[PDB]
RNA sequence: AAUC
RNA sequence: UAUACCUCUGCUUCUGC
RNA sequence: AGUAGUAACAAGAG
């Protein structure tokens, strides 16, 4: 017979040209199941395995087990070394300061002048953050508000000033407070009268109770990082652990990252923060220079590179020494400000996920052993894999149920500053005045070294000299994953260069599906992702015209909104069929209302509502675009324009706000749980903020400013609103005297 | 009036103690923190959660209001909503059927104003409906990555200025402190407040739609030919990596946008026509049938009172007057007398950096202009000599002095550039040095006036002087005065000569910056590719060589130098830097004739070098030609051919017998000689050099071009062809 | 200071580089050729090549999923009313009686006059869905005390050898039919000239795939996963019977409502995304399970009648299996039509690139071959250790099949394999381009690739297909390009 | 004839 | 114990830069 | 059973 082989295309088309066919992105990504305690503990063991030959000591502040590899003995093996030598890091920075002069002090100024303008609300955009008060990963907006209210009880009102700088001053001072009080809500049963046979009813009214902890317990909570597992991460067999840090450290990371970002913008050998078509250019132009720069009658080789254990090897004490040298000219307060975030990460404590579920198959029973009770049970009970891990965790394990992770960078967070240390490695170029020359590109763990030299045997000796340099910085190159060749083609952050960066349609492919915002927004997003890929991801008009069909297909099933004439049965479809038979201008109907798809290559940039507006019936457009309709309700400046796409970058779109721009129900699981108390706590704020917006209509658009009281602002606003309306004639003597009587009471 | 209800609702709110404490404890800053407080976690998999939630009964939440109550609980058996309240919205949860029921049988609202509210979008439809399309054309296209405006704005402003304008339109009482911007856009505010008067739509929506039609959306995209926002929005349908589409948007087009295009159209006509003989006759041929969007270059140059050196040369070449004007952004000049010449020098600036600037030499006389204010400028190399300006507004007088100071390239101006603001883009591409010096000194002018110096004012009847504050003064700026009083022919080689004999414009004077045009730069005649870029021309030539290889390979073994020059190669030469064109053509003609005269032929090497043989050859003093590793082309370090290896623009796979030309695969199978199977490439790598054997270690290391050129005819040597293939070659 | 440390550092620390050569590239996956291991079993959610659709010709317009499956069985009643269980194959841990009783319970429930598609929670259905099989939550203090309760060792995927059914699945799914499955809706009219090129390109590109087997399987998978998610949220507590439906249109243009089987969804109180809802499949087939026994150890097969395929008779079977899906995998079913784009873009790139070279629309040329240019041809596969040249249309579909197989066998083994095998693919492309490739730790690079090959069929077959292709690209390049300029 |  | 063949719940103890 | 694959689900809670 005849055996068809898909790899036989690679005879006709080279690997880089048809790279799209090596990415299985129509398939399902790998997800985690159950706990991530063993995954975390494995990271904790590995992190301490790379530093164990350094200086081990006991922290007198926390009472934890700390390890220090910096300025330690150099490795005599190819295993991941965390033993980075300070002097070499400082010399690498000094060279970078020479090659890029006046940058450090300018960027240190830029970040400092930013800091002054930066408000406290800046902390609200940190997704899920660890709330130290309740020990749960909560929304950043809430986790902040819990921390501001708790501080107020301990005489810390820095947030009231409006600037970030006093709130950060309160965080460093909150360590010094001996007993940190905070709120915890508890329910009281109360009789409320009713027509209930026995004329009353019990209602569990919540009430807030003051709760204390010790200085050390608060220090440890402030130094806590809550650990999960990494779901939906592509191109990997086994899963890995991630982490989320607390509200305290969040403030200090922003500035240190902003500082490094300012440096990374100006550095010529970095792909950060630059992205999209900017980074596509920056690398393309920087390749041409570093290509034609090489000696004629010589060799230029491109090492397609990648690091290993990137997070686990880089010590926080190096990052501390980095800031000091960058802020050298900047004032003593800012030097101390920048030094905190690396001091925290240096003494961080890692929480150990959920725990370990133990079972008996005969009895058919299950039970989670929580993190503190890991050693309240003989180690023979755990499986062989977990038994080795728990034995190795012993010296680092804290009796409360955490592990002190002094070395490494759990999660990472410091992307830019760690990228700068990479660029600093690339900035050396030569060792001992030999006949090679290197320069490359950098994005955290991913690098792309070039080497220009006389012959290829020299080049490899230069890459060894590069490897042996990066060991001294704590940057471990992956001998397995990395590979070298003659310059012309390479890979970098899944961007494939072959005498030009090739198109890789499979990377964006998942984003062609239905988004999950709403019928009006998803349509606009869908036609936008098509339009965009045609341009810069290399989708031809046929495939683009197919994608228009394939979006509408998924849209019509997802939102259950097939063509009014089509006889596909459904709850909504029953009313959709009536709409079709009622309306005359049926081509004016939106697909969401079982209308016909009018979209094509040319009009992808226009919103469906705007296109069809001329062909709608007055009654249809009147209902569709009704001003006081209940479906949309209340909008926000971020909500109308922008929406997430997968760090998660928030792209923007254009669509008319009408009946199809609706919202969904809240997750009602909260009703069964003890966190019911937050539901009223929300609606209390919502009542205040919605009233504030009735007084100040610009509060929706513009962020209001004022250190004074929120009531005070509302009172003064309503005072003039009354007085002027009387004098103008909009208010009567009857109503004015009522209004002046009420404001007197307040 | 609502006032009473607000206060009486504040009375309701202040009765609850928990609400009262919030209002007293929360600051006006903190509003933004407490507004974002909720139980709602962020949805990680929205595509999933939406697909799931749509299969449930009542997934939509509703707003607690009278209109929500006007939706019935069920309709024809289908449950539209449920009495169960939502946590966040405090409203009756509902099904997606409710949305359709509202749209089919609901209340019919007020649609008056909508079109004016969402104006910005309707003009995109207006720009598609009124528009017209042209021809699709398949063929290679270089697409360059450059920051561009995504959507065309009503009036461009900074983020703060647009916001302050918005505030004045919608929320006048809460606007706060007025700025200058309050006054500047007073007509726009008055217009927008009159336009957005009758609408019922929410303020937060209205402010979003203004922000789109005021604040600029600028991001990087791949572009080629069209840079204007009204094209950028249609980009996806204009050009792909292997095709071109002609498009003409509707409404109206800007006058400045038509010039920026018009310059590059001329600049390329001249840049092409120089290498081909009778440069006027080719330039006229093209210029008669070039098109900018819709208007021909003839009509554009006639209507527009602008352009540069290139525009004037073509204006002459076609016929009619030539406006010798130079627009330095805000400044607009006209030449009285003198003739400058550009020169690139390393100039140290005030902050402590040295950047290359094209300095203008020789003494000259210009007639300056800046809005309302007028004047006459005189300068020499790096020195402003005179500035006889008229009296006008402070801002028009101040900025005209700053424009003239930078223009002059004065040594006093360069010493006051203190405050690190350099010209090198984030994406590794240099900005224009002179224009970036304008933007620096327009805002930060205190250094300029301080570092310039002052002197005595003029004591004539009509002449007076002004100080730093722009008022009549005794201590005036060193070389500034405020007074009260306010045919040609063309050569074969494209130089404009006066009736006397002096040359006013030269072909050598046009700027070599082959930048991106604004509008559709069409050529109505065939062979349009001839006005393209390096990779467009390089490819299209080699495509034409392989197209006629059957004829060109035969006619190269019969007629000696008949087919060395061809209509296609003229264009190919124009992207060779003409300082080397002859030197490459000496090498090319010599190595190709070595394969003709002797038996050692190579078709891949033939096709590679055949385009280089148009230019009349230029040999050494010996007689032998110039030897090369790579043949470097115009612009970009990656742009070159390689003799002894495969290059980014030209490489050959002899296993498959397939040639890669700027990415595109081209089959040379069934078009090759059988004796090339094991034939060495050293016999077409150096001119007048052939292979004896393989690398002989007694001959030493691999000898360089300079060493090889300086060897006696009949001396053996070691040549490395492509990495790992040594060859032993004799002269 | 860097040089000071670089001097005193141990020589043992180094990249230890070696130049890559064709002989250093050993074949990936030794175990997959070892005959001691079992062959990789068929473990797709539904059937693909082996399926059999019961064709009921209809008006064309849609109807209730019960009503179509009813009238599909009404036409083929001989199989519907076949009550006698003629058992052929059994899955080791199956219940012949319960499974058959379930099928009969389905058939009758679809056959009945009632509106509901609910199945009663019987003694068999509770085994087949796995009722009450979840373990009991207890207090931590009790589990700490209870000495029998222990953390169980983890389940690891077993090591399977190469199986021919994957090759044959590829071979069959790639091939053409006279039937079109896709439901591709309307779009706006073509005004611009690019839209006319895009339209005339689709007439060749889309209708090449639409007329193949892989297109029908893809559409079947989607339409099942669309309804299966819909039942799972609405009818949580109810055990429900869902048919395996697809509307197909032939060359004449007549709508045949198909039926490739019936299935039953378990109880679906799905909290997390990865929570399983067990689904029991019953699928029609012409394939005799005794042909390839090692293909069907997961399946339990009865014989339920016969059908004349044209003239000679084919015996009809019923492939039964307890299976399961989850919220993520169901969603990805609904977004499986995007398999078209990933393969269509790739080959539209060739049409676009070839259109630049010749300067006109090279669509019609690539497929059919116009006056000027011959048709574009591709190396499609092998014929007894030799090459074969397939046409454009075939080469388009072979890529489209792989994109569907990336879904159908999409998991942690495929993702981790595809990524690490790429590194080796790029190293081969350097040796193909003669760009002198060097490697620092090849064994450890291989180690990353080889550990991902366990029991995923498409991973195991692609390990073989890699080693076949490697063998051809090894003998081509190492002979011709080794001696040329010498 | 570029900036933002 | 019982109410509870009832009632509530389907990302809301983990999902970051 | 099965799904799955380094640990879970095969309903949970009052």
């Amino acid at each position: 017979g005849m055996n068809i082989n898909p790899y036989f295309l690679f005879i006709d088309v080279p690997i880089q040209a048809a790279i799209s066919t090596t990415f299985p992105y129509t398939g399902v990504p790998p997800y985690s199941h159950g706990t991530g305690t063993g995954y975390t503990i494995d990271t904790v063991i590995r992190t301490h395995e790379y530093s164990n030959k350094g200086k081990q000591y006991i922290s007198d502040v926390t009472g934890c087990t700390m390890v220090d590899p910096t300025n330690g003995p150099l490795p005599e093996d190819n295993e991941p070394s965390a033993y980075a030598q300070l002097d070499c890091v400082l010399e690498a920075l000094d060279r970078m300061d020479e090659e890029h002069p006046g940058l450090f002090q300018a960027a240190s100024q830029n970040a400092m002048e930013t800091l002054m303008v930066t408000t406290v609300d800046k902390l609200t955009q940190g997704r899920q953050t660890f709330d130290w008060t309740v020990c749960r990963n909560q929304p950043a907006a809430t986790a902040l508000n819990t921390t501001i209210t708790s501080f107020r009880l301990n005489d810390l009102n820095g947030a009231d000033k409006g600037g970030l700088i006093p709130f950060c001053q309160d965080i460093i001072d909150s360590l010094d407070r001996p007993e940190m009080t905070f709120f915890s809500v508890k329910n009281i049963k109360k009789k409320l009268p009713a027509k209930n046979r026995k004329g009353f009813l019990i209602k569990r009214i919540p009430m807030k109770v003051k709760d204390k902890i010790t200085k050390v317990e608060y220090i440890k909570r402030a130094l806590s990082l809550n650990t999960m597992t990494k779901d939906a991460e592509r191109g990997k067999l086994k899963r890995r652990a991630i982490a989320t840090a607390g509200i305290q450290i969040r403030g200090f990371v922003l500035v240190v990252e902003n500082l490094a970002k300012n440096i990374c913008e100006n550095l010529e050998q970095s792909g950060l923060p630059v992205g999209g078509n900017e980074k596509k250019a920056k690398l393309s132009n920087a390749v041409a220079k570093m290509l034609s720069n090489c000696p004629p009658g010589g060799i230029s080789m491109t090492v397609t590179g990648d690091n290993t254990k990137w997070n686990e090897c880089l010590n926080p004490r190096i990052f501390l020494a980095m800031t000091e040298r960058i802020t050298r000219d900047s004032p003593i307060w800012f030097r101390d400000f920048c030094s905190i975030a690396p001091v925290l990460f240096s003494n961080k404590i890692a929480r150990l996920g959920k725990g370990f579920m133990i079972t008996s198959k005969t009895k058919r029973l299950k039970a989670q052993i929580p993190c503190p009770d890991l050693f309240s049970i003989p180690l023979e009970r755990y499986n062989e894999e977990t038994r080795a891990k728990l034995k190795k965790l012993k010296p680092f394990f804290n009796e409360e149920g955490t592990a002190s992770l002094s070395p490494g960078m759990m999660m990472g967070m410091f992307n830019m500053l760690s990228t700068v240390l990479g660029v600093a490695a690339l900035g050396i170029k030569n060792i001992g005045n030999k006949e090679y020359l290197w320069d490359g590109l950098q994005s955290s763990d991913d690098f792309a070294l070039f080497v220009n030299a006389k012959d290829e045997e020299t080049c490899m000796e230069g890459i060894n000299d590069f490897y042996r340099t990066c060991k001294l910085l704590g940057i471990n190159m992956s001998k397995k994953k990395s590979y070298c060749n003659e310059t012309g083609m390479f890979e970098f952050t899944s961007m494939f260069y072959r005498d030009g960066f090739v198109s890789n349609f499979a990377m964006e492919l998942p984003s062609f599906g239905v988004a999950g915002v709403n019928e009006s927004a998803d349509m606009a997003i869908g036609m936008t992702i098509i339009k965009n890929n045609m341009i810069n991801n290399g989708m031809g008009p046929a495939t683009a015209q197919t994608a228009i069909q394939l979006f509408i297909a998924d849209y019509r099933y997802t939102y259950k909104c097939h063509r009014g004439d089509s006889k596909v049965e459904g709850k909504r479809m029953k009313i959709i069929k009536e709409l079709w038979e009622n309306t005359k201008g049926r081509d004016g109907l939106l697909v969401a209302d079982g209308g016909p798809n009018i979209y094509n290559l040319r009009n992808l940039h226009i919103p469906e509502i705007v296109l069809k507006y001329n062909l709608m019936d007055p009654e249809y457009k009147g209902r569709l675009l009704h001003p006081q309709n209940p479906f949309v309700g209340h909008l926000s400046i971020e909500g109308i324009k922008e929406a997430d796409i997968t760090p998660v970058k928030k792209m923007d779109y254009d669509a008319v706000s009408g009946t199809h721009s609706w919202r969904t129900k809240r997750n009602r699981s909260i009703l069964n749980t003890d966190q019911r108390n937050m539901i009223l706590e929300e609606q209390c704020y919502a009542k205040c903020c919605n009233l504030f917006e009735a007084c100040f209509n610009s509060a929706s658009y513009r962020k209001p400013v004022g250190q004074h009281s929120m009531l005070e602002a509302m009172a003064h606003r309503l005072r003039m609103d009354a007085r002027l309306d009387y004098e103008s004639g909009r208010m009567s003597k009857d109503d004015f005297e009522k209004a002046m009587a009420h404001l007197g009471e307040i | 009036g609502m006032t009473l209800a607000k206060i009486e609702l504040l009375k309701q709110l202040l009765r609850d103690n928990e609400a009262k404490t919030v209002l007293k404890q929360t600051t006006v800053d903190q509003y933004n923190i407490i507004r974002k407080f909720n139980t709602s976690r962020i949805e990680k998999n929205p595509s999933l959660r939406m697909k799931w939630a749509m299969c449930s009964n009542f997934p939509l939440a509703l707003t607690k209001g009278d209109m929500a109550n006007r939706i019935p609980l069920e309709y024809k058996g289908i449950q539209l909503k449920t009495n169960a309240e939502d946590i966040g919205t405090k409203g009756q949860m509902c099904s997606i059927a409710a949305v359709t029921w509202w749209n089919t049988y609901g209340p019919i609202g007020d649609t008056e104003g909508f079109e004016r509210v969402y104006e910005s979008f309707f003009l995109r439809k207006m720009r598609l409906d009124n528009a017209t399309w042209g021809r699709i054309t398949f063929g290679p296209v270089e697409r360059v990555r450059k920051r561009v405006l995504l959507n065309p704005l009503t009036k461009e402003m900074p983020p703060d200025e647009a916001s302050n304008v918005i505030m004045e339109i919608l929320f006048p009482k809460e606007a706060g402190i007025p700025r200058e911007s309050t006054w500047i856009h007073r007509e726009l505010i008055k217009e927008k407040r009159e336009k957005l008067k009758g609408t019922m739509i929410t303020p937060i929506v209205l402010a979003y739609m203004l922000e789109r039609e005021l604040v600029a959306r600028r991001r990087f995209l791949p572009v080629a030919g069209a840079t204007s926002a009204e094209f950028i929005e249609m980009l996806h349908c204009l050009q792909g990596e292997n095709w071109r589409q002609i498009y003409h948007p509707g409404g109206n087009k800007l006058t400045e946008s038509r010039s920026q295009s018009m310059i590059v159209a001329c600049r390329k006509i001249i840049r092409r026509s120089i290498v081909a003989s009778n440069p006027l006759e080719l330039a006229v041929e093209i210029a008669n049938k070039t098109v900018i969007d819709t208007e021909p270059l003839k009509s554009c140059l006639a209507a527009i009172d602008g352009g540069d050196v290139a525009c004037d040369i073509i204006r002459a070449a076609l016929g009619l007057k030539i406006r010798q004007r130079q627009r330095f952004g805000r400044l607009e000049l006209k030449r009285i007398s003198g003739r400058g010449f550009k020169n690139d020098e390393e100039i140290l600036i005030g902050n402590g950096t040295i950047q290359k600037i094209g300095i203008w030499d020789g003494e000259e006389e210009f007639h300056v202009r800046c809005g309302e204010c007028r004047g006459i400028l005189k300068k020499s190399k790096m020195k402003l000599e005179k500035l006889l300006i008229n009296s006008a507004k402070k801002e028009d007088m101040r900025d005209l002095i700053i424009l003239c100071m930078v223009f002059s390239q004065d040594t006093r101006m360069f010493q006051g550039v203190r405050g690190e603001i350099n010209f090198l883009n984030r994406a590794g591409q240099l900005l224009s040095p002179m224009y970036q010096l304008q933007r620096y000194f327009l805002n930060r002018s205190n250094d300029l006036f301080d570092q310039w110096g002052y002197e005595e004012s003029p004591k004539a009847s009509e002449l007076h002087g002004i100080n730093e504050s722009m008022n009549a003064s005794d201590y005036t700026l060193k070389g500034v005065v405020v007074t009260r009083n306010v045919k040609v022919s063309i050569t074969k080689n494209l130089s404009l000569i006066k009736r006397t004999g002096e040359v006013i414009m030269g072909a050598n004077d046009v700027s070599e910056l082959e930048s991106q045009a604004q509008l559709m730069i069409t050529y109505d005649t065939p062979k349009m590719w001839e006005m393209g870029t390096t990779k467009e021309l390089v490819q299209n030539t080699y495509q034409w060589v392989l197209k006629n290889l059957v004829t060109l390979k035969a006619q190269f073994l019969l007629g000696k130098e008949d087919m060395f020059q061809w209509d296609a190669f003229e264009a190919f030469e124009s992207i060779i830097p003409q300082k080397m064109a002859g030197q490459y053509s000496g090498f090319a003609r010599a190595v190709l004739k070595q394969m003709r005269d002797q038996e050692v032929m190579k078709t891949d090497q033939f096709i590679k070098l055949l385009p280089f043989c148009f230019s009349p050859p230029k040999l050494r003093s010996n007689g032998e030609p110039y030897q090369f590793l790579k043949l470097v082309l115009k612009g970009g370090g990656e742009n070159f051919i390689e003799v002894r290896k495969g290059s980014p623009l030209f490489s050959y796979n002899p296993q498959t017998e397939v040639l890669t030309i700027c990415g595109r695969m081209m089959s040379l199978k069934g078009k090759i000689e059988d004796e090339e199977r094991n034939r060495s490439m050293g016999n077409a790598v150096l001119a007048g050099f052939l292979v004896s054997g393989k690398y002989d270690p007694d001959l030493g290391d691999f000898k360089t071009i300079e060493e090889l050129e300086k060897l006696k005819p009949g001396e053996k040597a070691n040549i490395l062809l492509y990495q790992g293939k040594p060859v032993k070659v004799v002269k | 200071a860097i040089e000071r440390n670089l001097a005193r550092m141990s020589p043992l620390v180094s990249v230890t580089p070696k130049k890559l050569t064709w002989e250093d590239l050993r074949p990936i996956g030794p175990h997959i050729y070892n005959h001691e291991l079992p062959e990789v079993p068929y473990n797709a959610f539904l059937l693909m090549s082996d399926e059999l659709g019961l064709a009921n010709m209809t008006e064309g317009k849609s109807k209730k999923p019960k009503t179509l499956a009813k009238e599909c069985l009404e036409k083929y009643s001989t199989l519907r009313d076949q009550t006698d269980p003629i058992l052929i194959m059994k899955s080791e841990k199956a219940n012949e009686n319960f499974l058959w009783k379930l099928w009969r319970d389905c058939v009758n429930t679809i056959s009945n006059e009632e509106m509901s598609n609910e199945l009663q929670k019987t003694n068999y259905a509770k085994w087949a869905t796995g009722d009450g099989l979840t373990y009991q939550k207890i207090m931590k203090e009790v589990a700490i005390d209870d000495e029998t309760m222990c953390q169980e060792e983890p389940k690891i995927p077993n090591k399977c050898r190469v199986a021919a059914w994957v090759q044959t699945e590829m071979n069959l799914l790639s091939t053409l039919t006279s039937k079109r499955a896709l439901d591709l809706p309307e779009i706006g009219p073509d005004v611009a000239p690019v839209e006319h090129v895009g339209s005339e390109r689709r007439k060749y590109f889309v209708n090449e795939i639409n007329y193949c087997k892989a297109s029908t399987v893809m559409m079947k998978y989607v339409l099942f996963h669309t309804s299966l998610l819909n039942e799972s949220n609405a009818s949580m507590g109810k055990y429900k019977v869902i048919p395996i439906t697809n509307r197909v249109v032939n060359e004449k243009g007549e709508s045949f409502d198909m039926l490739y089987g019936l299935a039953v969804k378990g109880q679906s109180h799905l909290r997390g995304d990865t929570d399983v809802v067990t689904v029991v499949t019953f699928e029609f087939s012409s394939t005799d399970p005794r042909v390839d026994s090692g293909k069907w150890p997961k399946y339990t097969v009865f014989r339920i009648g016969s059908l004349f395929v044209s003239g000679r008779e084919k015996s009809v079977y019923l492939y039964c299996r307890v299976n399961g899906t989850n919220k993520i995998q169901m969603k990805w079913g609904m977004e499986a039509r995007r398999c078209l784009l990933q393969s269509m873009q790739q080959m539209e790139a060739i049409v676009e690139q070839e259109s630049s070279i010749q300067g006109y629309d090279m669509t019609k040329a690539c497929f059919k071959g116009d006056r000027v240019n011959s048709p574009k041809t591709f190396s499609i596969g092998t014929q007894e250790g030799k090459l074969v040249k397939g046409s454009f249309g075939k080469a388009l579909r072979v890529i489209f099949t792989k994109c569907l197989m990336h879904y159908v066998f999409g998991n942690a083994q495929l993702e981790g394999f595809s990524a690490e095998s790429r590194r080796l693919l790029l190293l081969i492309q350097a040796l193909k381009d003669r760009k002198g490739p060097w490697v620092f730790d090849l064994e450890g690079m291989y180690s990353g690739i080889e550990e991902c090959i366990s029991n995923n069929p498409w991973v195991i077959q692609s390990a073989y297909w890699f080693n076949e292709w490697l063998g051809f690209e090894k003998e081509g390049s190492k002979v011709l390009e080794s001696v040329d300029e010498i």
